[PDB]
C-alpha cells in the first residue's frame, strides 16, 4: 500500500501540469497499493493527450516520465481531379486532424484507408497514396495528401446469362448504364461505380418482377477487370421462374373499428397484366395509410405468397394484425427562433390528445411548408415512458431569413431600361402579417405599391389586408407606336379572402380607384368619340377624370414541384374584374388560366398552356373603353411577332399603323422543354421549342379609317383576324438561363401565316422582371 | 382588475383533495430569493497581466 | 374579428376514443394496472380527484360541440368499485348490432 | 495564411484585439490560431482560444461557438477563467439574436422556443452552482428567473391558444401540467380559471365546482371568480 503526497509529474511541454494533475482520479491522502496504476494510463490514454507514461512508488514522490503527443501543425491538400480538395479536406476534418488536435497516428491510418476505399468506390481502380510526415517546431507535424488518379474505368462488355426470354438489347438499353460507343464519351457515361451498380440492379429485377416474372433468383455478379486495372468487364448471371397469374388477394384479421369491406374495396387488383409488382407496393402502402387514420399507429401487415405450379398462378392472404391505438399526448415545437409559436400552431393539423391520423398528419406538413418561412420539416414520432396509447410528435424547423430588401432591374426588348425597387418583409417580427413595399420605373411605365396583409383575422383563417397604388402608363416611346394614350391610377382597396376548403381558397377584392386618362394630338376613329362622349376638350387635345369603385373575384391553385425547372403538376387560376355601378365605365372582363404539365420522359417535359378571357360590356357605356382593352400577340402570348400587332390595324395621321385590340382573347401554347445533355444536368439552363396560336376579337368590322384602309379586301370583317377561330401560328425555339440575377429568355421563332401586315419580330428576348 | 402581478404563491388545498404537487420543475432558488442585477458589458476578459 | 362571416371550412376536432368491445369485459374488482392495459390510458385526468380516470369524445366545429360520450371509473383501495356514463350502454347497443 | 509575420506575442494580441473591435471576425480567427501554434506555450494562447469564441458569438453562427467552448472546456478544466466560458456557453446558447433590425425592446421572450431557453437555463444553473461567488452571479440569477418566467409564458400562451379553437380537452391538460409543475411563475391564478372554464364546457360539474373552490380558498380576491375567462387579443 502507498499514499499520496503531492506527486511531481515531469516532461511537458504546454499541457498545463496543474490540468493533468486535475485529470488524475486520485489526489493526495489515498491508499494505493497496485488498484489505479492502470487506471491512470486509461484515463490519460483517453481524450488524447500522452501516448507513454511511466508510473512507480518511491518515497512519496512518485516519478512521472511522460512523453508527449505530436500536434498536427496545419494540413496540407493536393493531387484531387475528380473530387475537390476542399471537399476531402472537410470530410478528413470530420475525422478531426484540426489545428494540432493531439494528432494521432492510428487516426491518420484509419483516414487513409476511408478515403482510399471512397476513392475505390468510384471509377478509380489504381491510386497511390503518399500521406508524408514531417517534423516542425516542438510539437508541431504536417500531413499532406497527394492522389495520383488515373484517366477512368469505361465498361467493355455488358451481358447477361439464363435469358431465354428476353432480348439482351432491351436489356442493356434498360439499364442505367452503357458500353463506348460514338455518343458516349460525353458526360462520361461509362463510368464505373459500386452504388450506381447497386442501383441498376435494383432498376433490372424492378423491370423483371413488374413485367410478370417471379422470383428472379440473382445467382451472382461477375466483375472483370483487365490488364494494370484500368479497363473492366462486366458479366452477369440470372434465373427466371416463368410467369403467373396473381388474381385471389384476400385480406383476414381483426379490424376493431375499421370495416373490413372498406379496406377490401381499398385492395384494388385484377387476375389480368399476370402482375405488376409496383401495384402490389403501393396497395400496400394505401392499405397501411388507411389503418393508420383511424388511429392504428403501430399496425405490422403481413403477407405470404400461397404459389401453385401447373396452373402458373400465386395467391395472396393479408394477416393484418393492428392494436395499441396511438394518441398525441403532446407535440412540441424546436427551433421556432424569429418567429412566433403560434402562428405555427395555428397551421398544422392534428389538434392535439386526438387519435394519430398520418393522413392527417401528412397534410400538416405540407401545409406547414407552404408557409415559405421554413425549408426542412420533419415529424418524428418518439414514445413515452408510459408506452401504452401515449406518443410525441415533436416538431424539428429550420429557420430561413425571410425578411429582405428587393432592388433588380432589367431590359425590354423595345423601352430598354426598366427599374425595381421597395423593401419587402413576410413577418413583421410576429405573427405572418406580411408588409411590403415597391415601386418600379421604367422609359414608360412607373407603378409604386405599398402592401399589407394580415393571413389570419379570424380565428380559423380569412386573408385581409389592404394596399394603395399610383399605377401610369403612357407608351408615347420608341418605334414600337402603340396606340397614343395617357393613363394615370390612383387608390387602394379592400382584399378579402376566405377558404371554401382545405385545398382551394378564393379570395374576393374591392378597391376605388381613381383615374385619369390623356390623349394627344388628333386621335384615331377609336378614341375621338370616346373622348367627346365622356371626356371634356382643351384645345387641339382632352382629358378625363372619374372614379372606378370596381370588385374582383378571383381563385388559383398551384401544385407543380418547383417553382423553376417544373415537373409533374399545374398552374390553374380564374379572374374577374367587375366595376360596380354607381361611377362611371361600367364594365366587366373575366380571364383563365391553365398549364397543364406532363413528365413523358426523365429529360423531355410537356406543357399545355391555354387562356380564355372575354371584357364585355354593360350598364350605361355599350362599347368598352380602349385602356382596359386587351393586347393580343407578345412574348408570352404567340412568342411570334411583336406584340401589340394583333386584332385590328387602322390608319391614323402621317400614314402611320396602329392597333386597339378586342374583348375576345383566347391562345394554346405547347413546347418540349428540357435541360443541355451536353455536359451535365446542372440546374442552370433549359431549352424548348415554341409552338403556339393566339386570338384576339371585338366582333364588328372596319372600313373607314384615315381615307386608307390596311386590308386587303375593301370589307375585311375584323370579328375575327382571319378564318374561323382567328389566330396566327408560330413556331421557333425557346432558350432560358435561370441565373438569380434575372431570368434570361432567348426566344427565336419562325412565323406561319405571315400576312402581308402583320408587324413580324423573329427575335425576342427577356431580361429582368419587367413587372 | 387584480390579475397577475407578480406573486409569487405556493398552491395550498383544502382536504380531501390530493394536493397536486409532484415537485417544481425548473427550480427558481435563483440561488437564494431570486433577486435583480444590472448591467456592465461583461462580454470580454483581457487578462493581459490580472 | 367579431361578427364571424360564412366561411364554411372549419378543422374538426377530436378528444379521445376508445374500442367498444373493450368496455363490455370492464368487470368490478379490477386493479389498476391491469384495467389501464385492457380499456387504454384515460385522456383526462385531474391531480384534484386522483382517483377519476375519464374517457371524453367531442367532434367539436368552432365551439359547438356536435357529438359527445363520456366513460368515467371511480377508484379506491387501487381497486376498481364502479362505473357510469352513457358509454356502456351505446357500447352495449354497438357490440349487440356490429355482432 | 498570406502574410506570416514575425512578431512577439504582445504586438499579436494587440492587434487581434484592436481587429476585433473594427468589426473583424472572418480575418480575426485565422490570425488567432496562429500564435498558438506558434506559441502554445503562453496565456495568450489561452486567452486566444476564448476571444475567438467570443468573437464566434459575435456573428450569426453558433455550432463552431459550441465547438470553441467544448474545446475549451475540455483542454484547460482548471484555469481561473472558467467562469467566463460558462457564461459566454450561456449567452450562445441563449440565441440571444443581436440585431437592431428586429430590437423589439418588449421581448416577452415566450417565442423563441423551449429547447434553447431550457438549455440556457441548465448552462446557468451549472455556472451558478460551480461559482456561487464570482465576478458576476446576480445577472446568472436575474437571467435564470427571466428564462424560467419565459418558459412559464410559453407553456400559458400554448395552453390559451387551444382554448381559441374549442379543444378543451387539451387545454385541461396542458393547464393541469402548468399548475402541477410550473409553480414559483405568474400563471397560477389564470390556469386554474382556465381548467375550470374548460371543465364547465365538457359537462363536468363536480370538477368545476371543485377547482373553483380551490381557487377561490388559493386566490380570495380575483376577476377571474366573477368574469368568467375570456381570451385577450
Amino acid at each position: 500500500d502507498f499514499t499520496i503526497q503531492d506527486i511531481r509529474v515531469e516532461g511537458l511541454q504546454r499541457t498545463e501540469p496543474s490540468t493533468v494533475f486535475n485529470y488524475l482520479p486520485v489526489k493526495v491522502g489515498d491508499t494505493y497499493n497496485d488498484t489505479h496504476g492502470s487506471a491512470i494510463i486509461k484515463s490519460l490514454y483517453a481524450t488524447g493527450f500522452f501516448d507513454d507514461v511511466r508510473v512507480e512508488t518511491a518515497d512519496g514522490q512518485l516519478l512521472l516520465t511522460v512523453i508527449e503527443r505530436p500536434t498536427i501543425g496545419s494540413l496540407n491538400i493536393t493531387g484531387a481531379k475528380m473530387l475537390q480538395n476542399d471537399a476531402i479536406k472537410k470530410n478528413l476534418e470530420s475525422f478531426g486532424l484540426a489545428q494540432s488536435q493531439y494528432f494521432n497516428q492510428a487516426t491518420l491510418n484509419q483516414a487513409v484507408a476511408g478515403l482510399k476505399e471512397e476513392y475505390l468506390g468510384r471509377g478509380k481502380l489504381n491510386i497511390q497514396i503518399t500521406p508524408k510526415v514531417t517534423k516542425l517546431a516542438r510539437n508541431r507535424v504536417d500531413i499532406d495528401i497527394t492522389i495520383d488518379e488515373g484517366k477512368s474505368a469505361k465498361i467493355t462488355d455488358i451481358e447477361f446469362e439464363g435469358n431465354q426470354v428476353y432480348s439482351d438489347r432491351k436489356l442493356m438499353r434498360q439499364m442505367s448504364l452503357t458500353e463506348g460507343g460514338i455518343w458516349t464519351w460525353l458526360t462520361r457515361s461509362d463510368r464505373f461505380d459500386r452504388q450506381k451498380f447497386a442501383q441498376d440492379m435494383e432498376k433490372v429485377t424492378d423491370f423483371y418482377q413488374n413485367n410478370g416474372y417471379f422470383d428472379f433468383r440473382i445467382l451472382d455478379t461477375d466483375i472483370q477487370t483487365n490488364e494494370d486495372k484500368t479497363r473492366q468487364t462486366i458479366k452477369i448471371t440470372v434465373h427466371e421462374g416463368g410467369r403467373f397469374r396473381w388474381g385471389k388477394v384476400s385480406i383476414e384479421g381483426d379490424t376493431n373499428e375499421v370495416p373490413k369491406a372498406e379496406l377490401e374495396k381499398l385492395l384494388t387488383m385484377k387476375p389480368g397484366k399476370w402482375y405488376e409488382r409496383q401495384q402490389m407496393t403501393a396497395v400496400l402502402g394505401e392499405i397501411q395509410n388507411r389503418m393508420g387514420s383511424a388511429g392504428y399507429a403501430y399496425s405490422e401487415i403481413s403477407v405470404q405468397p400461397l404459389p401453385n405450379a401447373g396452373t402458373k398462378t400465386v395467391d395472396f392472404v393479408l394477416h393484418i394484425e393492428p392494436g395499441r391505438k396511438i394518441y398525441v399526448n403532446e407535440i412540441h415545437i424546436t427551433g421556432n427562433n424569429k418567429t412566433r409559436d403560434e402562428v405555427v400552431r395555428r397551421e398544422l393539423r392534428q389538434m392535439e390528445s386526438a387519435p394519430y391520423d398520418t393522413s392527417k398528419l401528412q397534410r400538416s406538413k405540407e401545409r406547414v411548408e407552404l408557409l415559405g418561412y421554413f425549408d426542412n420539416v420533419q415529424f418524428d414520432a418518439v414514445p413515452l415512458a408510459g408506452t401504452p396509447d401515449k406518443v410525441d410528435l415533436n416538431m424539428s424547423l429550420t429557420e430561413r431569413s425571410t425578411g429582405s430588401l428587393d432592388l433588380s432591374a432589367g431590359w425590354v426588348q423595345d423601352t430598354g431600361l426598366v427599374m425595381s425597387a421597395g423593401v419587402s418583409q413576410d413577418n413583421l417580427f410576429g405573427t405572418g402579417k406580411s408588409a411590403a413595399l415597391r415601386a418600379s420605373r421604367s422609359k414608360t411605365t412607373l407603378n409604386g405599391s405599398l402592401s399589407f396583409t394580415d393571413p389570419y383575422f379570424t380565428a380559423d383563417g380569412v386573408s385581409l389586408g389592404y394596399d394603395i397604388y399610383g399605377k401610369a402608363f403612357d407608351p408615347r416611346k420608341a418605334s414600337t407606336s402603340v396606340k397614343q394614350y395617357k393613363t394615370t391610377t390612383a387608390g387602394g382597396g379592400v382584399r378579402m379572402g376566405i377558404p371554401v376548403t382545405e385545398y382551394d381558397r378564393v379570395n374576393f377584392g374591392l378597391a376605388a380607384e381613381h383615374l385619369t386618362v390623356n390623349t394627344y394630338n388628333k386621335a384615331p376613329k377609336r378614341y375621338a368619340d370616346f373622348i367627346r362622349k365622356y371626356g371634356k376638350t382643351d384645345g387641339a387635345d382632352g382629358s378625363f377624370k372619374g372614379l372606378l369603385y370596381k370588385g374582383t373575384v378571383g381563385w388559383g391553385r398551384n401544385k407543380t414541384d418547383s417553382a423553376s425547372w417544373p415537373t409533374r403538376g399545374y398552374l390553374t387560376g380564374v379572374n374577374a374584374e367587375i366595376a360596380l355601378p354607381g361611377s362611371k365605365l361600367q364594365y366587366y372582363s373575366a380571364t383563365h388560366n391553365q398549364t397543364w404539365f406532363f413528365p413523358l420522359s426523365k429529360t423531355f417535359t410537356l406543357m399545355l398552356g391555354g387562356e380564355v378571357g372575354i371584357a364585355g360590356g354593360y350598364g350605361r357605356t355599350k362599347e368598352i373603353p380602349f385602356f382596359e382593352n386587351f393586347y393580343g400577340g407578345g412574348l408570352g402570348s404567340v412568342r411570334g411577332y411583336e406584340s401589340g400587332t394583333l386584332g385590328p390595324k387602322v390608319y391614323d395621321e402621317y400614314g402611320e399603323k396602329i392597333s386597339y385590340g378586342g374583348n375576345k382573347k383566347a391562345n394554346v401554347s405547347a413546347e418540349l422543354l428540357f435541360p443541355m445533355p451536353g455536359a451535365k444536368d446542372a440546374r442552370t439552363v433549359r431549352l424548348s421549342l415554341f409552338a403556339d396560336a393566339g386570338s384576339v376579337w371585338d366582333g364588328r368590322t372596319y372600313t373607314a379609317a384615315e381615307n386608307g384602309n390596311n386590308k386587303s379586301v375593301y370589307s375585311e370583317n375584323a370579328h375575327k383576324s382571319t378564318f374561323t377561330n382567328e389566330l396566327r401560328y408560330s413556331a421557333g425555339g425557346a432558350v432560358t438561363w435561370l441565373s438569380p440575377l434575372g431570368p434570361m429568355k432567348f426566344s427565336y421563332a419562325y412565323p406561319l401565316k405571315k400576312k402581308p401586315e402583320d408587324e413580324i419580330q423573329r427575335f425576342q428576348f427577356q431580361l429582368g422582371t419587367t413587372f | 382588475y387584480q390579475s397577475r402581478s407578480h406573486r409569487l404563491i405556493k398552491l395550498e388545498v383544502p382536504p380531501d383533495l390530493n394536493n397536486p404537487d409532484q415537485g417544481n420543475l425548473y427550480r427558481l432558488p435563483a440561488g437564494s430569493g431570486a433577486v435583480r442585477a444590472s448591467d456592465l458589458e461583461k462580454r470580454r476578459t483581457p487578462a493581459v497581466q490580472q | 374579428r367579431v361578427s364571424l362571416f360564412p366561411s364554411y371550412k372549419l378543422k374538426i376536432i377530436q378528444g379521445n376514443e376508445l374500442e367498444p368491445r373493450a368496455v363490455a369485459a370492464l368487470r368490478p374488482g379490477m386493479t389498476k394496472d391491469q384495467v389501464l392495459l385492457l380499456l387504454g390510458s384515460p385522456i383526462l385526468r385531474d391531480a384534484f380527484h386522483t382517483d377519476r380516470w375519464d374517457y371524453t369524445f367531442n367532434t367539436s366545429r368552432n365551439g359547438i360541440i356536435k357529438e359527445r360520450s363520456n366513460l368515467t371509473v371511480y377508484f379506491e383501495n387501487g381497486v376498481l368499485v364502479r362505473t357510469e356514463g352513457d358509454a356502456l350502454q351505446n357500447a352495449a347497443e354497438a357490440l349487440r348490432a356490429k355482432q | 495564411a498570406q502574410i506570416t509575420q514575425d512578431w512577439s506575442v504582445e504586438k499579436l494580441y494587440a492587434e487581434a484585439q484592436d481587429e476585433l473591435n473594427s468589426s473583424n471576425y472572418t480575418r480575426a480567427v485565422k490570425l488567432y490560431e496562429i500564435l498558438e501554434s506558434r506559441f502554445p506555450t503562453s496565456r495568450h494562447a489561452r486567452q486566444s482560444q476564448l476571444d475567438t469564441a467570443y468573437a464566434y458569438y459575435k456573428d450569426d453562427e453558433k455550432d463552431k461557438a459550441l465547438a470553441a467552448i467544448e474545446r475549451f472546456r475540455r483542454l484547460h478544466p482548471q484555469h481561473p477563467n472558467m467562469d467566463y466560458a460558462l457564461y459566454l456557453r450561456g449567452l450562445v446558447l441563449f440565441n440571444e439574436d443581436q440585431s437592431f433590425l428586429n430590437k423589439l425592446a418588449s421581448q416577452d421572450w415566450s417565442d423563441r422556443d423551449p429547447k434553447a431557453n431550457r438549455e440556457a437555463y441548465q448552462a446557468f444553473a451549472e455556472l451558478v452552482q460551480r461559482f456561487p461567488n464570482s465576478k458576476y452571479a446576480a445577472d446568472a440569477t436575474a437571467r435564470m428567473v427571466k428564462l424560467v418566467d419565459a418558459l412559464g409564458g410559453n407553456e400559458m400562451s400554448v395552453a390559451r391558444y387551444y382554448m381559441k379553437r374549442g379543444a378543451y380537452i387539451a387545454a385541461a391538460n396542458r393547464a393541469k401540467k402548468i399548475i402541477g409543475s410550473y409553480q414559483n411563475t405568474r400563471y397560477v391564478e389564470e390556469s386554474l380559471a382556465i381548467l375550470e372554464l374548460a371543465y364547465k364546457k365538457l359537462d363536468k360539474p363536480q370538477l368545476a365546482a371543485d377547482t373553483r373552490r380551490v381557487l377561490e380558498t388559493n386566490f380570495p380576491k380575483s376577476p377571474f371568480l366573477t368574469h368568467a375567462w375570456q381570451p385577450d387579443d
